[PDB]
């Protein structure tokens, strides 16, 4: 019954939080979408700790099912994705709305 | 040709509304069917809009029973409207239906008028801050919402059946969803 | 009791042949759901003992009488019903012959029922219009 | 040979496999499975798997309510015991997921089939089951992509093509379904130039074309297609049902009842025909036969939301408002877990 919703905050330490329970096997990823550019997979992480990048440090809290990002102009998207990729497949199970970040 | 889920939920709401008093567990189930708030941000789809419309028509028929539990959630719905994200547009029609439901329920019970009007003022004043002030979203959604909410300001019907009940029969309504600024047409609030 | 229940059903069918038009459907469904075309080793939905030939042929006669009453308008229900009737009639003769075990009574009426069923079978020349 | 030397387990396993095959016997398979399980560790796991498959097949061909649930529980217990005894075989996990999906318990079956895919992901049946399960969760694009990849891997199958046609008709539009149907006809023509399988496949193709035509409002084309299809099998129940449906769509509400009665007279276990007949009879005015028909339908099967909705609607006019409300609630809660096609289409063969 419980729908899984994803809230993102920090645009303008990014935070992405879900009110439901997500299995550690599922991947969680950060995507970027800029005006005039296509969708691009920026970062990904599993429950095992291995993180894939294409600078930023990420942390996953299983107790509250939250993700924090520490950094040093586009819409960032938090997605729950499945790999199942013996031959390089990928599916976006949950896709968020993203938040706009502007850099001067 | 509404479909099956919409038709069956409308039939269920009609069947339950005539049962007075209505058992509270069923109302809790219906509220569970309706969406919930999470950090002041809302997402909506076809099924949720159908569910809220069915809840509204059932509330209209239900003789305003259990108002105190359901209506504050409608206050939260209307006040949180500007920051709702989405998957003639569909936004203005939903806003029109919600404002029509609000006008109907306000006419039904005078005791809720002022506060309703008050929150109206609130959201209305918020609208001003949007007009004179992010840009693609505003032009895509907010202005149609402003048109829809202005299209059905306070028009009501001093008749046995509600205007929204006439909008959705139990088998003209399609004419409203194809026009530009069409509307309808003793208490003197 | 199955020897009396069929008699009650026959009486009710005779009463309701003219007046009603929906009980005929009930009787047709009841007769259709009690028979099967699986003539073979040990699957016929009815016992094959000698002491159980009365009700079997009585029900067969009732089915034939229903068919002859000219109530079903459709031309395909009769075909299936007749096929099932023939199958369940043939099914009885797939066992080695034996002899009855009941007394002198309860035997005369069995012969009467068999003779009546044979007479009904002989008068079934209503063909050439099954289309 | 079993009588001669009761030492090995391969012989009774082969006997059970033959019994469970096209010969379609069940008791002998049960006896062989029990004999196997009576006597390393792999053989008893295979015996448990065979016993569970036999129980599932027996449950499929039941006639009443309770024994169906009893046999489903027995099959689930056998499957979980077999999985516990050996965790390194994908077939057992796949069959466990398939059996669990019958009880509408979606998340657990999804997890089990995910584990089975993890063990091995090249199984066509596994991908088909994954797409079918995603269909029940109302995610049409993902299932469409899964079926597309499966078609890419196996460009000459048939069942996957039917699933793709149904999903396209439900999601994209009629033109894609027409293109897929004509491509399927071309493939069938190329593959061939005895067995009844090609004839049944052609009949199913024509029936699907008739159905995709009847969904747009062109009764003439559907009538022509079904008349052409009926040349092969003039006494099938499907053609009678389709003729009844096109007569219903035409507007004349007398011959449709006759067609539905004729179709029901051939296959008493059909579900759609009796529901349509009850719906037609409801608006006529009679409220005596419809309730009996709906009760018989709910006795035969209790996994269709349409029959519950019809029963509630017809009972609303009788007086029992609470019963109608609970029937509506049951139908609504059952509709939430309704797949595009029944799960039984996937074959269950050792």
């Amino acid at each position: 019954m419980a729908q899984v919703q994803l809230q993102e905050s920090g645009g303008g330490r990014l935070s992405c939080a879900a009110s439901g329970t997500i299995s550690a096997s599922d991947y969680m990823g950060w995507y970027r979408q800029a005006p005039g550019k296509e969708r691009e997979l920026v970062a990904s992480i599993d429950g095992g700790g291995i993180t894939n990048y294409a600078r930023f440090t990420i942390s996953r809290d299983n107790a509250k099912n939250t993700v924090y990002l520490q950094m040093n102009t586009a819409v960032y998207y938090c997605a729950v994705d499945w790999i199942l990729a013996r031959y390089n497949f990928v599916i976006h199970y949950y896709w968020g709305q993203g938040t706009q970040v502007t850099v001067s | 040709s509404r479909g099956f889920y919409f038709n069956t939920v409308l039939s269920l709401a009609r069947s339950l509304a005539v049962q007075r008093p209505a058992s509270l567990e069923k109302v809790q189930k219906l509220l569970c069917m309706c969406p919930v708030d999470f950090h002041g941000i809302f997402q909506l789809d076809e099924r949720r809009r159908d569910a809220v419309i069915a809840l509204g028509i059932f509330l209209i028929e239900s003789d305003l029973q259990h108002k105190d539990c359901v209506v504050p959630y409608l206050l939260r719905l209307l006040k949180g409207l500007p920051k709702v994200y989405w998957v003639l547009p569909v936004a203005e029609s939903f806003s029109f239906c919600l404002v029509t439901l609000l006008s109907d329920v306000a006419y039904r019970d005078p005791s809720l008028r002022d506060e309703i009007l008050e929150v109206l003022l609130q959201v209305l004043h918020v609208l001003l801050g949007m007009c004179q002030a992010d840009k693609e979203y505003l032009c895509k959604y907010a202005i149609p919402c402003l048109i829809g909410i202005s299209r059905a300001f306070g028009r009501y019907s001093n008749m046995e059946e509600s205007l929204l009940s006439k909008l959705f029969p139990k088998i003209e309504p399609e004419y409203y969803f194809s026009t530009i600024s069409s509307s309808f047409s003793y208490k003197e609030f | 009791p199955h020897y009396i229940w069929i008699d009650f059903l026959v009486q009710r069918f005779e009463i309701a042949k003219y007046c009603s038009s929906d009980q005929v459907e009930i009787f047709s469904s009841l007769l259709q759901r009690s028979m099967s075309l699986n003539i073979g080793g040990a699957k016929g939905s009815m016992n094959r003992h000698v002491a159980a030939i009365g009700p079997r042929f009585k029900l067969l006669t009732l089915g034939l009488s229903l068919l002859h009453a000219d109530v079903v308008p459709n031309a395909t229900i009769r075909n299936v019903l007749r096929e099932k009737i023939y199958s369940t009639a043939f099914d009885y003769f797939s066992c080695p012959p034996k002899f009855p075990t009941q007394g002198e009574k309860r035997l005369r009426e069995d012969i009467s029922i068999m003779i009546k069923f044979w007479t009904a079978m002989f008068s079934d020349k209503k063909y050439l219009t099954a289309s | 040979c079993i009588r001669l030397k009761p030492d090995d387990a391969t012989i009774p396993l082969l006997a059970a496999k033959l019994c469970m095959g096209s010969l379609h016997w069940l008791e002998e398979a049960e006896k062989f499975a029990k004999t196997v399980v009576d006597v390393t560790s792999e053989f008893k796991a295979k015996g448990y798997l065979a016993l569970g498959l036999t129980y599932s097949l027996q449950a499929t061909d039941a006639s009443l309510r309770g024994m169906q649930e009893v046999l489903q529980r027995k099959a689930l217990l056998a499957f979980q015991r077999a999985h516990s005894l050996s965790p390194t075989d994908h077939q057992a996990a796949f069959y466990l997921a398939l059996q669990l999906a019958i009880s509408r318990q979606i998340p657990e079956a999804l997890g089990y089939v995910r584990q089975a895919l993890q063990l091995q992901g090249d199984d066509a049946n596994s991908l088909h089951l994954l797409a079918l399960l995603l269909s029940a969760q109302k995610h049409y694009h993902d299932a469409l992509n899964i079926i597309d990849m499966a078609l890419s891997e196996y460009p000459e199958n048939f069942i996957l093509l039917f699933s793709k046609v149904k999903l396209q008709s439900l999601c994209r539009g009629p033109d894609e379904a027409l293109l897929t149907c004509k491509h399927m006809l071309q493939i069938w023509k190329s593959c061939y130039n005895g067995p009844l399988h090609p004839w049944m496949t052609l009949a199913q193709i024509w029936l699907h074309a008739a159905e995709v035509y009847i969904g747009i409002g062109k009764p003439a084309e559907a009538t022509a297609c079904t008349q052409e299809a009926a040349n092969l099998f003039p006494m099938s129940h499907n053609v009678l049902y389709m003729r009844g449906q096109i007569a219903e769509l035409r507007g004349s509400m007398d011959e449709a009842r006759r067609w539905y009665e004729e179709a029901l007279a051939i296959s008493p276990t059909h579900v759609k025909s009796m529901q349509r007949l009850a719906l037609i009879l409801h608006q006529l005015g009679r409220y005596s036969l419809a309730e009996k028909i709906l009760r018989d339908a709910v006795q035969v099967n209790s996994t269709a939301h349409e029959v519950w909705n019809g029963l509630g609607e017809v009972l609303q006019a009788q007086g029992n408002d609470a019963a109608a409300t609970e029937c509506f609630l049951t139908a609504l809660e059952l509709e939430a877990s309704s797949p595009a096609v029944p799960f039984t289409i996937i074959p269950r063969v050792l």
